[PDB]
RNA sequence: GAAAUUGUUGAAAGGGAAGGGCAUUUGAUCAGA
RNA sequence: AGAACUGGCGAUGCGGGAUGAACCGAACGUAGAGUUAAGGUGCCGGAAUACACGCUCAUCAGACACCACAAAAGGUGUUAG
RNA sequence: GCCCUGAAAAUGGAUGGCGCUCAAGCGUGUUACCUAUACUCUACCGUCAGGGUUGAUAUGAUGCCCUGACGAGUAGGCAGGCGUGGAGGUCAGUGACGAAGCCUAGACCGUAAGGUCGGGUCGAACGGCCUCUAGUGCAGAUCUUGGUGGUAGUAGCAAAUA
RNA sequence: UUUGCUCCACACAAUAUAGAUGGAUACGAAUAAGGCGUCCUUGUGGCGUCGCUGAACCAUAGCAGGCUAGCAACGGUGCACUUGGCGGAAAGGCCUUGGGUGCUUGCUGGCGAAUUGCAAUGUCAUUUUGCGUGGGGAUAAAUCAUUUGUAUACGACUUAGA
């Protein structure tokens, strides 16, 4: 929806008579924005349990930050996603350094390779890839390789003028 | 900035150097485009030839001397993408189409100013690498167009004179260079470089 | 653009000065005006709405 | 001179001229609404001439001003010229058309006698 | 609808428009390719 | 020196416009080196100058004016909207104004 | 002694109609102070 | 072709959908300034040849709802699963 | 997913056009920007509503003034006005020193219907206001009568021997 | 030609301006490569360096740029002459020789500026035309009418005629 935020919600099914303290249950909702993160805990606990928005209450909702937001991790994704014509269960790799900046990614990449807008995409899970040699994906496995390099050949730099008088070049 | 900007069309882009070129005539500036025959259009050869050829078929069908008329020199294709892009059937939109020349090659009243470029226009920095690309040339040629080879030859020979004046200016920008060296820990030239220059 | 819960520039609906020519009374319909305005008395009002009415309002007493 | 005004607005200068009587000839410039079910100029489209309505109607503390502040009063004679012999920065005496050169001639000179402005003094003067 | 039944045109429309030439002597739109080896002669000639 | 100028150059587009109508009372204007909404907020308020020739003397030249000043920016590339006395007379479409450096903040 | 319609004179404009609206340039013309 | 509810057009201009009675936005005294709607910002055309991640090369490419159409079935094209 | 095959119609033609290929295409995200008779603020017009003010030099309490809101419109209703022929009253109104009429890319007033003025022409009457009255307002009706065009110096004025 | 025509110079009158206000400042080619400098064993060579935009380069001080006095150096620049060469794609321009004249802000002095009143484009450009004063230059045709029939509805065409 936007560039997005991380939230833990917490959310009860409002206490009765006869079942006081009720089972607290909390998610990790990727969002833009607090009411986007609330109306998404509801949506996905409607899936999960006997309960609603008007049948129970949230009972916290907490930005989470990066714990190291300046190291580049591997992450897994698993989504679940519906196709023009079904549903399906997707696992990818994002290199990146931030859970928001991943899912980010993968939006992106979701609406740009199986055109699946937000609303068709759940986020089954995000983890950080610890051990190098479980990333499966290639394209994630080739920036983890000893030495890395790689030049930028072509390179276009954007004239600030209308008119150039040079014929530029592409070196880099 | 200048009264007259000449834009060497080699490598152009013909779509995006005529929008371009049809806002600053719109905006008053008077343009000459040379080297018509060398600007670019993205896609293959064939996939050009196919659209003129398309374009070829559209006529009047009672009397095809009313119909569109099909010009094939590639200034003419190019002043047709500009035309397209200005409003010419007003006024204004005729004032700025005269603020507009466009030739093949570099003619003699040209061939001796400076040639500027567009880069937001120029293929080899707008074209993704590998991307295929038709050259005006070819495509007029194959369409009809007659004088290709008058063209390269009044180029090439251009290109000799302009060689030879090059080499000219070559040796005369050295001189001077070295002219600028020394004098250069002069105490006006130090007083100079504290100041910028 | 307004959403009108009432129809616009609706006149009242009430005579605000009787229809008649009559000089003499609207000399009398002048000086109930300024009573009315001037005393805040209810029978100097209601008197000279009663000094507006038709004569089907008037019924003989 | 005349009374201290706000400046004069006016806020629809141009004359509006009935629909088609530049188009044809027995059709009088003289305004008419349009009343045709079809009407162009009725349903108000974009590009057509505009219509009299009470908007266009002029400030009240400038209307019926003259250019220079004075609101005109027609007069036939000495008499009801002198009806304006306290309203000189008010009023500004136009003589009637019908009005003989000689007629003319005696209101002239009482105007210029009272300081009432005349808008038409060159009318019917000696040639 | 169609023709109903097929027939050659009528006339060679690339000798169009049926119109007075525009001098009496016409005028000769290509000569011979040059073959810069052989002598130096005329390529066409007039006569009555 | 040979150059006089105070002045900077700008060129008379167009007026504000939508698509198919446009309102003369505004002109928009092109400054010369100005490439964002920041720095024409430099030109703002400055007077501009229309300047014309006509072929009849009026009061000792034949050459006229039109006054006007930059009221705000337009757009993303700096582009100003100006209001002149007498709207321009949209022949003027890729004419030449000067923006002088007054009023002066400097 | 109107209009339609017309002659002459003068003014102006005129790349497949003309006419109109908003705005200003230019020419002509003019009131107010 | 015929019903239900509502909103409209008819009776209605205006901005947008090139164009269009009905769609979108918004309804209208005469003006000024500001801000927006829907819709747009290469040029026509006012407004970023803006920024960002991908995808696509079509010897019939595609390019914004109403709307001016395309299907089953196929392709070591290419992409991701 | 995108692309391709599947994918054939008649005048030449339509992502609106040009044109566009790390797009000026498709999916998605972020900003900036453009502009409606809409929204905000201000003025002015009118309408409606609520009020103030007969205490004087006060002739316009149908007046003057204060305050707030509002303004689409066919069929249609109502209101306030404009204009015409004639009538009662009045201005002891205008006029052969020129009434009425007519012409006038000349001026002024009114949102408008219209009103007023100047200039020309002209020749015998006519107007303002308060009222009365109607055979009272034209763009149309294949309208009526009369007049006049473009067509157009055109079709044509060629049977009966000359 | 009741002194006609053309070119140049000057002056004076008009005429307008799609819009000057320091300079349109010239390699070619490539871009998964080049530019420049330099060296040699002259190449698809070695070495060095540059780019990361013209944000440059040149020009730029002086009553819109006056009048003068010097220093330094034989530079820069304007003008009209002049030597020769190159340029046909639309050449109409580019380069070059020599002397003459003016300026020189490369440096150092002396004088002037005001009152356009606190701004007003505050007039400095070039486009055509006309006229007058001088100088220079040249001394026809076409059409109608007649005529031909290689032509032809009429125009048109094609012929002939001192
Ligand atoms: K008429
Ligand atoms: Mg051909
Ligand atoms: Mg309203
Ligand atoms: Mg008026
Ligand atoms: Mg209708
Ligand atoms: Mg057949
Ligand atoms: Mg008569
Ligand atoms: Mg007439
Ligand atoms: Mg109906
Ligand atoms: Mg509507
Ligand atoms: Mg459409
Ligand atoms: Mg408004
Ligand atoms: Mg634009
Ligand atoms: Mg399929
Ligand atoms: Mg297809
Ligand atoms: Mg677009
Ligand atoms: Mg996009
Ligand atoms: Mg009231
Ligand atoms: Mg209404
Ligand atoms: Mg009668
Ligand atoms: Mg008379
Ligand atoms: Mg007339
Ligand atoms: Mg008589
Ligand atoms: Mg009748
Ligand atoms: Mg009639
Ligand atoms: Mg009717
Ligand atoms: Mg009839
Ligand atoms: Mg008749
Ligand atoms: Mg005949
Ligand atoms: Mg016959
Ligand atoms: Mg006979």
């Amino acid at each position: 929806m936007a560039h997005f935020k991380e939230y833990q919600v917490i959310g009860r099914r409002l206490p009765t008579e006869s079942v006081p303290e009720p089972k607290l249950f909390r998610m990790r909702i990727f969002a833009s924005n607090e009411v986007i993160a609330k109306s998404r805990y509801w949506y996905f606990l409607q899936k999960l349990h006997k309960v609603k928005k008007a049948s129970g209450e949230i009972v916290s909702i907490n930005q989470i930050n990066e714990a190291h937001p300046t190291k580049v991790k591997n992450f897994g994704v698993w989504v679940r996603y519906d196709s023009r014509s079904g549903t399906h269960n997707m696992y990818k790799e994002i290199r990146d350094v931030s859970r928001v900046a991943a899912v980010e990614t993968l939006y992106q990449d979701m609406a740009a390779r199986h055109r699946a807008r937000f609303r068709s995409i759940h986020i089954l899970k995000v983890a950080e890839i610890e051990k190098t040699a479980d990333v499966k994906r290639q394209y994630v496995k080739q920036f983890l390789t000893k030495d890395l390099k790689f030049p930028l050949p072509h390179r276009v730099q954007k004239s600030t003028k209308t008119f150039s008088y040079k014929r530029p070049s592409t070196f880099y | 900035v200048e009264p007259v900007v000449v834009i060497d069309g080699k490598g152009h882009l013909v779509g995006r150097l005529a929008s371009v070129v049809a806002k600053q005539l719109l905006n008053g500036q008077k343009i000459v485009v040379v080297r018509a025959e060398e600007l670019n259009i993205s896609g293959e050869f064939f996939r050009n030839k196919l659209k003129y050829h398309d374009f070829l078929r559209k006529a009047t069908a009672f009397n095809k001397t009313r119909g569109p008329f099909h010009f094939r020199a590639p200034s003419r294709i190019f002043y047709k993408a500009l035309r397209g892009m200005v409003s010419h059937k007003t006024a204004r939109g005729k004032a700025a189409l005269e603020r507009l020349k466009v030739f093949e090659g570099i003619p003699p009243p040209y061939d001796k100013k400076k040639r500027v470029v567009v880069p937001q226009a120029l293929r080899v920095l707008r074209l993704k690498p590998g991307r295929k690309y038709t050259t005006l040339g070819k495509l007029s040629t194959s369409v009809g167009w007659k004088y290709e080879d008058v063209v390269a030859k009044l180029e090439a020979k251009r290109k000799v004179s302009s060689a030879e004046y090059y080499a000219k200016k070559r040796a005369f920008t050295k001189k001077v260079a070295s002219a600028n060296a020394t004098a250069a820990e002069s105490d006006v030239a130090k007083q100079l470089a504290a100041l910028g220059y | 653009g307004i959403d009108h819960t009432s129809k616009q520039h609706k006149r009242s609906g009430h005579r605000t000065a009787p229809k008649s020519d009559n000089v003499y009374l609207k000399l009398l319909v002048k000086l109930y005006t300024f009573l009315a305005r001037r005393t805040d008395a209810p029978f100097n009002k209601v008197v000279l709405k009663a000094l507006f009415l038709s004569k089907i309002n008037r019924p003989p007493v | 001179a005349s009374l201290p005004h706000p400046k004069i607005v006016k806020k629809h200068t141009k004359k509006f001229k009935r629909h088609h009587s530049d188009r044809y000839h027995r059709v009088a410039e003289n305004w008419r609404k349009q009343k045709g079910i079809d009407s162009v100029v009725r349903r108000r489209f974009r590009g057509n001439i505009s219509q009299p309505k009470i908007g266009y109607g002029s400030n009240k503390k400038t209307k019926f001003l003259s250019p220079s502040g004075h609101k005109t009063f027609l007069v036939a004679n000495v008499k009801d010229l002198e009806t304006l012999t306290m309203h000189t920065k008010t009023y500004a005496a136009e003589i009637a058309h019908n009005i003989s050169a000689k007629n003319r001639v005696v209101i002239l000179a009482r105007a210029k006698a009272l300081g009432i402005k005349v808008t038409n003094p060159k009318g019917r003067l000696a040639l | 609808s169609h023709r109903k039944y097929e027939a050659p045109r009528h006339g060679h429309l690339g000798f169009l428009p049926r119109k007075r030439a525009a001098s009496i002597r016409a005028r000769v739109k290509a000569f011979p390719k040059d073959d810069r080896s052989k002598p130096v002669a005329l390529t066409s000639f007039l006569g009555y | 020196a040979e150059s006089h100028r105070l002045y900077v150059k700008g060129k008379h587009l167009s007026y504000q416009r939508s698509k198919r109508v446009n309102n003369p009372n505004v002109s928009l204007i092109k400054i010369e080196g100005v490439a964002t909404p920041q720095d024409a907020q430099f030109y703002l308020g400055k007077r501009i100058a229309y300047v014309y020739r006509a072929s009849k003397e009026v009061r000792g030249s034949k050459i006229r004016v039109m006054w006007g000043k930059v009221t705000r920016t337009h757009g993303n590339s700096g582009v100003v909207r100006a209001t002149f006395r007498n709207n321009l007379p949209a022949k003027t479409f890729g004419a030449s104004v000067r923006i002088f450096l007054y009023p002066s903040n400097i």
